[PDB]
């Protein structure tokens, strides 16, 4: 499957941390370069809350890709669809609901 | 990192590095170890 | 030669970040290592001589 | 015995972290492969609450297996019987009840 | 002196963590063995509370063995007398009572 | 664009830790030198709170510079225009507002 | 001057951790020996609360010994005079009183 | 500029930590020496609170010395003027005031 | 673990490993260092 | 610390120690490396 349809409730963490090449000269001077050619990828600390019956579907969707493989997702941050991969997706079970915590990493591929 | 287990790893990595350096010195310029 | 000046710079900010993929540590300046045989060895390869034979 | 027949408390964590082959130098082009065939075997952080009298039976069951000797178990998460292995199963012995904290990592063989 | 007579109030930690030999093969298969020959020894996180006049007796008892040596103790967990050794026994003094926190390790010897 | 024109929240940390040359063996005589010419360039742990609509603009500003390409900024601390560089700028996207946590390190070149 | 004559606050810790010779390979047979003759020399985490005027006297007493030069002390724990050494003795100077946090490790020589 | 005039509110931490040469012999015996020749220097964990206008003056004073160099200060602990150096002086800005945290290290020089 | 103190320990362990490897290579097969 | 970079740094330190030990053994007593 290609698209992620579930929704993220609480307020995620969107980390950029671009990679740069930095050289530190002597008395206060330096030299900086963007290191790479195509921007930075940016990662989302996402958390879902789902009914106990729908947690199986979410697990199947997250396990089919299995760490590798990318799926489409429109983050509720910039509203631009991107390709992401998930690699951990911890999940905590409760009496009537299941809370998923995951880290979605944007990928060019 | 617990010291007792890390010391063996450091020693064995040192052994590997010493062997690699010895084999490198047996080349043309080198030092012939 | 003794951890007298490893703590001179205290290595704190680098050690707390173990290094980076952009930059490498343990550079190990080759100053005194390249000069062990002599300055004339850094410029010329020190032509060799045959082993002295007792037959001669 | 070969089946875990006790009941687990509401709060239970399920971690997946599948195994993939990642190749990426610096922050350039990246390649991902599914690695093995049995990608993710998950992990359940199981907690139990049992009267002091049945703690002996629970520990006898968990101790006879002794880290090896996987046993059958049906998690309340996907309701599918699997084979799991436990290795820690710490316990707290309160005045009237005892709380078991164990880790069930599922296996194949 | 052979037997421990004092009593543990709050609910202790009974950690098993058996030692096993585990080999992980490729696509999800593995190989497990019990490593040792005689079970796992199991350790108790014990904590006593005693009147300030009886703390001297408890410390004398715990210092006579002095890390090595074993004493008999019947844990309020399985009610089977076992041989244990204590090696830390931290103690905190107060106005009228002294609270001991110790770790009893079961030993075959 | 070369000027950060947004407003920062009350609680902002300013760290200095200047760079000096220190010589001291053991706990004997000590000698200190000012090292370079631009001794301390400080560091500001800036935090912002902005409506969800302007988060895109703020991240576009921070993304275009992308670690390199220092920009002008007047901290509310000494009210003097300086040149700063940002490298992390994490964000958290609540229901109605988004908070930015960025680190501005002042430069010379 | 050779006798710490101040009073310590109610809650103080007494750690023992005796020194023994342990031989145990993996989880097989174990052998324990008493090691030295003066097995356990304990450690008291002493805390004091003194008016600002006597803080100078207490600090002068602790500083004159200066790590070496053990002094006599009768802990309120076993009421037996011993010889102890202090090495850190941090202090905190409140508006009207000052608290001392010192560590007393008892010695033999 | 030579003297530090600002005042410290909360109750600092005055850490001594003398340096000693210690050898531990076998059955409980040892050998201790004062290592150095001139006492211990002691360090103060100082915090200031200042109005938002005087924070610039305090920063200028602490930056002129710049990690190296020493200034006179009479601590509110022993009321004996000493020479100290400051090397971090973190500062947190607020709506109407600025809170400085710093570590003043006494120096013979 | 503070880096400045650990680097000297790693260097000394490396020296010991190099000496051990050299003495090992002076055995029969080895490399004769 | 993270294992990868630490292991690499240990490897380079071991190489440096091996080179220093080799150059030391070429002195009078030594082992002539």
């Amino acid at each position: 499957m290609k698209t992620f349809r579930w929704k993220v409730k609480p307020g995620m963490d969107v980390a950029s941390v671009p990679s740069v090449r930095k050289v530190r000269f002597g008395d206060g001077y330096s030299q900086r370069a963007p290191a790479g050619l195509n921007a930075n990828l940016k990662t989302y600390s996402v958390t879902l809350s789902v009914p106990r019956e729908e947690a199986t579907v979410l697990e199947s969707f997250l396990e089919e890709h299995g760490g590798w493989k990318s799926f489409l997702w429109t983050p509720p941050y910039e509203w631009r669809q991107i390709k992401v991969t998930c690699a951990k997706w911890s999940s905590r079970v409760s009496m009537l609901r299941v809370e998923f915590s995951a880290e979605f990493e944007q990928v060019v591929n | 990192q617990i010291g007792p287990a890390a010391l063996k790893a450091v020693y064995d990595m040192a052994r590997k590095g010493a062997r690699d350096e010895i084999q490198t010195q047996m080349r043309d310029g080198g030092l012939f170890s | 030669a003794g951890s007298f000046f490893t703590a001179g710079a205290t290595l704190a900010a680098w050690g707390a970040a173990i290094g980076a993929g952009g930059m490498t540590g343990i550079l190990f300046s080759l100053g005194a290592s390249m000069v062990l045989g002599g300055v004339a060895q850094m410029l010329a390869p020190k032509a060799r001589t045959p082993r002295i034979q007792t037959t001669d």
